């Protein structure tokens, strides 16, 4: 589809959280994403990332990726399947067709 | 050995040769041993008073006849009621023999525990996770501190009265460009259920009444 | 059954709706309120009654184990008819 | 070898819990009372400790029950009422102690049922 | 201390094994000092265990070690069948043998080809995840999810093996050891490879015990143990295999350990295709595996263990034990106190990684920066099993 | 499978191996995906009679642990077991 | 019962020796790893073209979550609340009442998806198959709050894939 | 479907251009295939 | 005949096994004489200790003696002599021995509670 | 009884010398951590801090208690010192973002029923 | 006192007062005997023969609740024979009871579900259909679904001597045996909600309650009653921040383990 298997965190264009963010790591996954250029999108994959999951009630899990990091699609699933995250990441590609990021600006 | 199908049979011949050597332990060492017991299912265990620990977890490692050579883990586990809430918990492998054994003593808050990394250097990182866990200090050990916990995180939380979700939960802040934590508040309540039957489902663990 | 509100909501099988002066109703501006229309009490009622020669009658909601847990039921009263407590088909004793 | 240490033992500063939910929570101290919808005594047995209700509300998405007390589901289980006492007080909560309640012995005779005097008398059975 | 360069793998790379902070201090090209710090995958596991029956809690034992999920269900069940003095059937002891080396193949095959991927050696790790694409169909006719079974259960297992799944499997088995030839055409005499395995990370048989290691990392130093030979715990004491022993304790050994591991298994399953024998799956006691969906629909009995099995749960004696298995990676054993009631008291995870990882500082000593990734992967760290 | 015999020579020929004999790729040698229903058997406790559950209660088996030794209440030295026998090498392939 | 993958002694005759020192200079082995990859470059491709082609499942799929009825309509739950129960992730509210024929019914059934592992016990507790775990994988959204589901919207599940979780059911009932 | 293909690749569908509505002659998606083909296409049976 | 390789890695061959071990056994009995004669552990080591030295005395053969001890190889027999005598001059210092310096609580060891 | 086994002081004099030690560390690296870590505190808010940090377990008088709280104490050093905390970390000595809580009746009479 | 006479109960021994049942001299050395029919507040009925236990050297088994201990008896609780009988008489209950877990309310908090998890049987052998009884319309609160009814004949006896109310009784004879007012009657009385507390199956219901919560998801609150001056010990039951439903909370010199309705 164009996705590479592997990019650096300041050559990304999108972030996918893939697993259970602690209160230990929640900086560190902050940081990376502001290192990141735009446009920057993040993908939450899976019920731990998606809002803790079956860590949710744990001292050391944060509930939910959204609360570091702005999220534009989330994967449902533990873990959801590859075929199931294919679909998330096909679902972002019809998000960011539908973007008019020129088409505002024009009648700004 | 018997045809029940379902009932997991009983070997005899290790259930004697466990308290055949739980009683050599306790001869030779009668100077720290506590307690000396043999499960149904064949695992001995050794109590032993605190100070007993490097004497104790040497003797079996060393001792032509012991030589369990390997610490298979090393934790401990809180019971608030005990005045020495914590009770600390080896289990040691034999190659040489093929066997088990399980050695345990106890602690409070402010008692300290000796290191045992001197015998064991498996012991190093076990004792670290007792002591951001349970909050229970090793002297003499090379290099005490957190390996699980967050920096900077108050408490201990596989203390019993720990809270389950904690007192602060993390967040990002716009305002000050940073992870802030903050008192925790759930939007959704940990729902607690008893569980527990009226009916007594065991008679061979009953307890005298007081 | 599924009747609006004056304000132009549509109620749901359990009977919420959002009153005339709350603002949670400001969540489906744009968007929209997500409603079963089949609603079970009603598909329940057309449903006819099956009548029968005995005093008691085992209902299991039909499809063997794919049902529910079989129940007797009893007839013996005639002012009503006997409704299961699972799938609520209502028999009824035959001429008797 | 040894030391001499013979102030009250308290350990609130050391634990890690906030000072708002040490100083403002009262623990309560109780023997579970038997649930009456069943007879068995099971659960009768042991000491448990407890912390005041607080508030919860109505999460305004879902109507979930939200809670910001991290003690509501904090339950301790004790052998003994001193256990629960010294716990508490080591941890410097304040504490209230409700005695246990145990059933009083009776008189039972079946013969009592059927009785040429007295009003025991059963009339059905 | 001519530098301290800590080194976040936190920007992850294609490894998924989790995240690892590496705090070292570099005398030039050499390593001095290595610090492993290991927060970040804790998730508080062994204390959320403690607000759940003993069937809720198994879920969090696929999530552990989460690429060796039924091993480490077996791990589990076997303790707490032990505490509850019961039996599973020999139907379920089979499958539960014939699926942890379906398990072992799973685990080796992210070992050694991620091992690979790291030291630039890409291409077999896209050779081999057809295969294991493949067994992840096993994982999912029996149970329904691709990994996180939830299939091996005390008393047995979930459900039996639908018809037509062990014909797929001999299949499966039949193709697979030239899968593993291929692989060995392209690192077992490969001079790059051989370079950048021999004779690193080399462990002494005395420093390995005394250390906590298991598994390979013992077997790789000529230590013969193997729990499924010393210790036997389901059918294992009715298959034949050999267990590899390494010579020189270095990452080369432990690499074609676990490569003659992988045609073990294969000679495992073979035996277990063959010697499935018929009967339940569960063991035939209702207040401890539920009923059949039709008999509690049917029977009063059965309606109220299913009733209470799957509220309060079946209670397990006191008593407290450890209990450990022959896992992919290491020794994988749980530490499981029962008060009595139908909750676990206390659930701490022995996991091989935790002492491996510890034992990284002492390999690491006198070796290249660019060593310490071949170690690391030489010993097989998952951190989702190191902080539990 | 659907390699003309030329490809088919080659690729055999650069790995050594015989590839068509052992594709990784299935074709028709898979189970069917529709297959008839099963008819799974029963335990050895689905009896009418002799079968009570207390002779067959794992559960209330397991008795409290044997106390060898406490402190409130010319013999031979003894091994935890009897030392562990030698393995023997492998008659299959005992060298790799 | 053992083996030693790594104990051979190599030979020191000439023609060994030549062998090794050939091996050394003219990059045999290499070559040999070159033979592999090549000869995968000539095999077909294991991909499939999704989203037009789709990866195997079986009947057990856990998928997304719906609520089923009877053939006459009626709603199978009887809030029993024995999923609730059993639901390790706690990813259930469930309340109920009597319905206005004073049926046994729910009024709340909610399941938090970003909570829910996907272990289906919650359908191997239920009594009357209520509750399942559908075919669907494919319902990834843009926002969190699309992930928290009501009554309504598994009730609308169930309605919109009965059709196939029937079948599924007929394919397993058995086994289960 | 061609059955000499491997599993896997052996069924598949064309979307249709049009649904509900929609422009779908590029904007495709899995969720577009109905409950009873969705059987069929994730070979959950063997029978169309 | 000499072993190339103990099999262990960090275990080199002995090429004295009879005499190393000798040495060892006869080091162990005599430091064992240090230790009260009512105690335990001298009591039990010592019996262990002269029934392998015995052996050592007996057999020349080196595969043969090994046979007989069951300590896997030569090499670990004297890789654990070597342990036993440490032990022993740690257990001097220690004093096992001496009765139990303590007794635990109540209700330390009572389980469940 | 009272005979316990000590941690490090064997009475409150060699530990309010502990004590005393541990400010001086905690003293002069305030400077270097504002700046290592590019605080936005002056280091009079940041040395007030670690006073007031002092100044709450003021009351102790069992010598184990006080033994713990240096541990502690060093280990928070440490972790600072090493930079293995982060910006984050240090910062959450301030609670920057929690608004005010009151402390009078009235005021938490208004809002809810907390005591 | 020289009164007291001596038992052993399993082997250890207890100091009885004379006329004391079998079932209180086990309870001093702190077991529970099995039981549906005995009530310690109500008369000794003797019916539901949960409570048969063996006597050693003694043939038959007695009714631990309506067996005066003896000199020298031997209770063996735990005998082969003991928890044969048990099992036998749990069988026996469960017979003709309606498959109602899941629609009960009682599920969850039911001494037919708990004692048959204990001391039943894990299985059924009975292949017959099932009894079938038409329920009674006895009032506004408590709800009747008289199929669940184990005729424990608890209800009979606590209206009879505890409320003073004559209007429960047996009609019929054998299997048939039902529980009711015969005419159509509400057993309305200021202690009738009492009735549903000693009510062991879910035969007798809270008609406010029914329906709204499970036994393992509600906290239980003590608190005291207010609507008289009596002050009733209760239990409050809330979930989720809701209340629920109020139990009595027994206390000896209060309210017993009663309360009345308007309380309830
Ligand atoms: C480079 C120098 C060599 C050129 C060889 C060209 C060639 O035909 O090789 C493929 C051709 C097929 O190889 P194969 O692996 O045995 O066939 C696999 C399937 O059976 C193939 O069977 P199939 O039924 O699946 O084939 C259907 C195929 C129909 O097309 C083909 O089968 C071959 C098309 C290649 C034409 C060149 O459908 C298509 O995909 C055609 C659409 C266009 C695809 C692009 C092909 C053109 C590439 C060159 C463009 C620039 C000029 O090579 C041979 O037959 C071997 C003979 C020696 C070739 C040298
Ligand atoms: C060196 C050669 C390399 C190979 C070729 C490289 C690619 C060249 C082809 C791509 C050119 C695309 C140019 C647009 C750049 C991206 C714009 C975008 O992303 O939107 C962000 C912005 C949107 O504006 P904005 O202001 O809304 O974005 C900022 C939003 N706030 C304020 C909230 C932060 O787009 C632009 O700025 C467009 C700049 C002008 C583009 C040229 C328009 C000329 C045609 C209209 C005039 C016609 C009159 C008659
Ligand atoms: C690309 C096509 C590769 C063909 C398949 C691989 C192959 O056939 O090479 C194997 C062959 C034997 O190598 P080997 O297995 O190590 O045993 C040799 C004993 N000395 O290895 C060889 O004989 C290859 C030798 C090639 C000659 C050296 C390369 C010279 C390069 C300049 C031309
Ligand atoms: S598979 Fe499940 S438990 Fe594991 S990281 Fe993903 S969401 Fe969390
Ligand atoms: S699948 Fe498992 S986690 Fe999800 S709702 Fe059902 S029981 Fe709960
Ligand atoms: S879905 Fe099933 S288990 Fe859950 S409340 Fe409804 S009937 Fe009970
Ligand atoms: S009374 Fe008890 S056993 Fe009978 S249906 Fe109700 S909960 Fe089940
Ligand atoms: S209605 Fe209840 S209390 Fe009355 S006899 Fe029947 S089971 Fe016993
Ligand atoms: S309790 Fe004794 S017969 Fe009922
Ligand atoms: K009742
Ligand atoms: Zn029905």
């Amino acid at each position: 589809f164009g996705v590479v298997f592997r990019a650096s965190p300041r050559q990304s264009d999108v972030m996918i959280v893939a697993g259970t963010l602690t209160n230990k790591m929640a900086p560190a996954l902050r940081k990376v994403y502001d290192q990141m250029p735009e446009p920057r999108y993040v993908v939450s994959m899976g019920s731990c990332a998606n809002g803790g999951g079956y860590y949710h009630y744990s001292y050391s899990v944060v509930r939910g990726c959204d609360r570091i990091v702005p999220v534009d699609i989330y994967v449902p699933g533990c873990p959801p399947t590859a075929e199931a995250l294919l679909y998330g990441i096909l679902q972002l590609q019809k998000k960011i067709k539908r973007e008019k990021r020129l088409r505002i600006w024009y009648r700004r | 050995a018997d045809t029940r199908p379902t009932v997991r049979p009983r070997n005899d011949v290790a259930h004697k040769q466990l308290s055949a050597f739980g009683e050599y332990v306790a001869e030779i060492l009668p100077k720290y041993v506590q307690q000396v017991q043999v499960s149904c299912f064949n695992e001995l265990e050794i109590c032993i008073h605190p100070d007993g620990v490097i004497p104790v977890l040497t003797f079996l490692r060393d001792h032509s006849n012991a030589q369990f050579k390997s610490l298979a883990d090393l934790t401990a586990v809180d019971i608030p009621t005990r005045q020495n809430r914590f009770e600390i918990v080896y289990n040691l492998l034999s190659l040489r023999f093929n066997s088990r054994i399980r050695v345990k003593t106890y602690t409070d808050e402010l008692t300290p525990i000796e290191s045992s990394v001197p015998v064991y250097k498996a012991a190093n990182w076990y004792e670290r996770e007792i002591w951001d866990m349970f909050g229970v200090f090793f002297a003499n050990h090379p290099d005490l501190r957190r390996i699980l916990t967050d920096y900077g995180f108050e408490g201990h939380p596989f203390r019993k009265d720990f809270p389950l979700s904690g007192y602060v939960e993390l967040r990002y802040d716009d305002e000050v460009k940073r992870v802030v934590a903050e008192p925790v508040e759930l939007a959704q309540e940990f729902r607690k259920f008893d569980l527990n039957s009226p009916w007594e489902a065991f008679p061979a663990y009953r307890q005298p009444p007081e | 059954g599924v009747r609006t509100s004056p304000t132009g909501e549509k109620v749901t099988h359990t009977g919420q709706v959002y009153d005339d002066g709350d603002y949670r109703k400001v969540r489906f501006v744009g968007r929209q309120k997500e409603v079963n229309e089949n609603f079970a009490i009603d598909l329940i009622a057309e449903q006819p009654v099956s009548q029968v020669g005995s005093r008691v009658i085992s209902c299991d909601g039909g499809g063997g184990a794919l049902g529910h847990p079989r129940v007797y039921i009893n007839l013996d009263k005639e002012t009503k008819t006997g409704t299961c407590g699972y799938c609520g088909l209502q028999f009824r004793q035959q001429h008797h | 070898q040894l030391i001499t240490v013979d102030e009250k033992l308290d350990i609130t500063t050391i634990t890690g819990v906030p000072e708002e939910h040490i100083k403002t929570r009262k623990a309560r101290i109780f023997v579970p009372a038997r649930n009456n919808m069943q007879s068995g005594v099971n659960n009768t047995k042991k000491w448990k400790m407890e912390f005041d209700t607080r508030e919860r509300w109505e999460n305004p998405l879902m109507g979930w029950a939200s809670t910001a007390d991290p003690l509501s589901n904090l339950v301790l289980t004790f052998s003994t009422k001193e256990d629960a006492v010294a716990f508490a007080e080591k941890n410097g909560w304040s504490y209230d102690v409700e005695e246990r309640k145990v059933p009083k012995p009776k008189s039972k005779s079946y013969g009592a049922n059927f009785s040429w005097n007295k009003r025991t008398r059963v009339s059905t059975k | 201390l001519v530098s301290n360069l800590t080194l976040n793998f936190g920007p992850q790379h294609p490894a998924a094994h989790g995240v690892l902070r590496l705090v070292m201090e570099l005398s030039g090209e050499m390593v001095r000092k290595c610090d492993p710090h290991i927060g970040l995958l804790h998730r508080g596991t062994e204390k959320l265990i403690e607000y759940k029956t003993y069937l809720q809690a198994l879920p969090y034992f696929d999530r552990l070690d989460y690429v060796s999920m039924m091993c480490n269900e077996q791990a589990y069940s076997l303790a707490v069948e032990k505490l509850l003095n019961i039996r599973p059937p020999p139907r379920a002891q089979w499958i539960r043998v014939l699926f942890g080396e379906i398990t072992r193949l799973l685990n080796h095959i992210m070992a050694v080809t991620t091992h690979a991927l790291d030291i630039g050696a890409m291409t077999p790790f896209f050779w081999m995840f057809e295969e294991r694409e493949k067994m992840f169909e096993f994982y999912e006719r029996v149970s329904g999810a691709r990994m996180h079974a939830a299939y091996v259960r005390p008393g047995g297992v979930h459900q039996d093996l639908p018809l037509g799944l062990m014909d797929d499997i001999y299949e499966f088995s039949k193709n697979f050891s030239l899968r593993i030839d291929e692989l060995e055409e392209m690192l077992t005499n490969n001079r790059i490879w051989r370079n950048r395995t021999v004779d690193i990370g080399i462990v002494t048989a005395e420093d390995a015990l005394n250390y906590g290691f298991s598994g390979v990392m013992l077997r790789g130093s000529g230590i013969q143990w193997d729990l499924r030979k010393t210790q036997p715990y389901d059918v294992y004491d009715q298959v034949e295999f050999d267990v590899p022993i390494g010579s020189r304790g270095d990452c080369y050994d432990r690499y074609l350990c676990r490569v003659e591991e992988m045609r073990q298994s294969i000679r495992i399953i073979s035996q277990c295709l063959n010697k499935m024998p018929p009967g339940e799956i569960k063991v035939d006691d209702a207040k401890v595996s539920p009923p059949k969906r039709a008999e509690m629909k049917t029977s009063m009995e059965s309606l109220i263990h299913h009733f209470k099995l799957y509220t309060e749960g079946y209670q397990v004696p006191p008593g407290a034990t450890y209990t450990a298995i022959e896992a992919p990676k290491g020794e994988f054993g749980v530490y499981l106190v029962s008060d009595g009631s139908s909750r676990p008291y206390r659930c701490k995870i022995k996991a091989p990684g935790f002492a491996h990882l510890a034992g990284l500082d002492k390999m690491s000593k006198g070796h290249m920066l660019a060593d310490v990734v071949a170690i690391i992967g030489t010993q097989d760290i998952v951190f989702g099993e190191v902080d539990r | 499978a659907s390699a003309t015999r030329f490809i088919q020579w080659l690729r055999n020929w650069a790995s050594g191996r015989d590839l068509q004999a052992k594709l990784q790729l299935r074709y028709q040698e898979i189970s069917k995906r529709t297959q008839p229903p099963p008819k799974l058997p029963v335990g050895p406790s689905h009896k009418l009679s002799n079968n009570y559950y207390c002779t067959r209660d794992g559960r209330r088996e397991a008795m409290p642990p044997s106390i060898v030794m406490s402190s409130q209440k010319e013999k031979k030295a003894v091994s935890p077991a009897p030392p562990i026998k030698r393995w023997e090498l492998s008659q299959d392939e005992p060298y790799l | 019962t053992y083996k030693y993958v790594n104990l051979r002694e190599p030979s020191m005759d000439m023609k060994s020796v030549t062998d090794r020192a050939a091996q050394t200079l003219l990059w045999t082995e290499l070559i040999r790893g070159l033979g592999m990859t090549l000869s995968y470059l000539f095999r077909e491709p294991a991909t499939i073209n999704y989203p037009f082609e789709k990866g195997p499942l079986s009947p057990r799929f856990r998928g997304e979550h719906a609520l089923r009825r009877y053939p006459s309509g009626e709603e199978r739950c009887i809030a029993c609340k024995l999923c609730e129960a059993v639901c390790p992730a706690q990813a259930i509210t469930i309340e109920a009442e009597p319905r206005a024929d004073g049926s046994r019914r729910t009024t709340r059934y909610d399941i938090d998806m970003t909570k829910c592992i996907y272990c289906g016990f919650c359908q191997e507790a239920c009594p009357v198959d209520a509750i399942v775990e559908g075919p669907n994988f494919e319902f990834s959204t843009e926002t969190h709050e699309e992930l928290l589901y009501n009554k309504e919207k598994l009730l609308n599940n169930g309605d919109k894939w009965e059709a196939e979780i029937a079948a599924n059911i007929q394919a397993d009932y058995l086994y289960r | 479907e061609d059955n000499k293909q491997f599993f896997g690749r052996h069924r598949w569908v064309i979307y249709t251009t049009e649904m509900n509505g929609k422009n779908t002659f590029w904007d495709v998606d899995g969720s577009m295939v109905p409950p009873e083909w969705h059987r069929w296409l994730h070979c959950m049976t063997d029978d169309p | 005949l000499l072993k190339k390789t103990t099999g262990l890695v960090g275990l080199a061959v002995c090429e004295t096994p009879h005499e190393r071990l000798k040495i060892l056994y006869t080091k162990i009995l005599d430091v064992l004489g240090h230790i009260p004669k009512n105690a335990a552990y001298r009591k039990y080591t010592e019996q262990i200790t002269n029934e392998k030295l015995s052996m050592v005395k007996a057999e020349p053969d080196v595969k043969k003696l090994e046979e007989r001890l069951q300590g896997g190889q030569i090499e670990e027999v004297i890789l654990q002599a070597e342990n036993e005598l440490s032990l022993a001059r740690k257990m001097i210092q220690w004093k096992p021995w001496e009765p139990l310096v303590e007794e635990p609580p109540a209700s330390q060891w009572k389980w469940p509670i | 009884s009272t005979s316990v086994k000590p941690i490090f002081s064997r009475d409150m004099n060699e530990a309010k010398r502990r004590v005393r030690e541990l400010y001086r560390a905690w003293y002069r690296e305030v400077p270097n951590t504002v700046h290592l870590f590019q605080l936005d505190i002056s280091v009079k808010q940041g040395r007030d801090k670690v006073r007031e940090m002092f100044k709450k377990n003021a009351h102790i008088t069992d010598p184990r208690v006080v033994d713990l709280l240096v541990i502690k104490g060093k280990m928070e050093l440490e972790e600072t010192i090493k930079v293995w905390k982060q910006r984050t970390h240090v910062m959450r000595f301030f609670h920057e973002t929690e608004a005010p809580r009151p402390k009078d009746f009235l005021s938490k009479f208004y809002v809810g029923h907390d005591p | 006192a020289s009164n007291l006479i001596e038992v052993f109960v399993d082997g250890q021994s207890v100091m009885v007062e004379p006329g004391t049942t079998v079932l209180q001299a086990c309870e001093k050395v702190g077991m529970q005997i099995p039981r549906f029919c005995y009530h310690e507040r109500l008369s000794v009925a003797g019916n539901c023969r949960m409570c048969l236990v063996e006597i050693e050297k003694a043939p038959k088994v007695v009714a631990a609740c309506a067996m005066p201990v003896m000199k020298g008896w031997n209770i063996l609780t735990n005998s082969e024979k003991t928890k044969k009988a048990r099992e036998g008489v749990m069988e026996f209950l469960l017979a003709n009871h309606p498959l109602d877990c899941p629609i009960c309310d009682q599920g969850g908090e039911c001494d037919l579900q708990d004692q048959s998890m204990m001391f039943g049987s894990d299985r059924s052998r009975f292949l017959e259909g099932k009894r079938a009884v038409e329920d009674k319309n006895i009032g506004p609160l408590v709800k009747t679904i008289m199929t669940r009814c184990i005729q424990c004949t608890r209800c009979i006896r606590f209206a009879s001597e505890i409320a003073g109310v004559d209007d429960l009784g047996t009609t019929g004879r054998g299997n048939d045996m039902q529980v009711g007012t015969y005419i159509e009657k509400m057993f309305m009385s200021e202690l009738s909600g009492n009735i549903i507390d000693i009510c062991p199956v879910g035969a007798l219901t809270s008609k406010p309650y029914a329906f709204t919560a499970r036994p393992w998801e509600t906290r239980k609150t003590e608190s005291i009653d207010v609507m008289d001056a009596v002050g009733s010990n209760i239990v409050v039951s809330t979930r989720t921040g809701e209340v629920m439903r109020i139990l009595p909370r027994m206390h000896e010199d209060i309210n017993e383990e009663w309360i009345s309705d308007k309380t309830r």
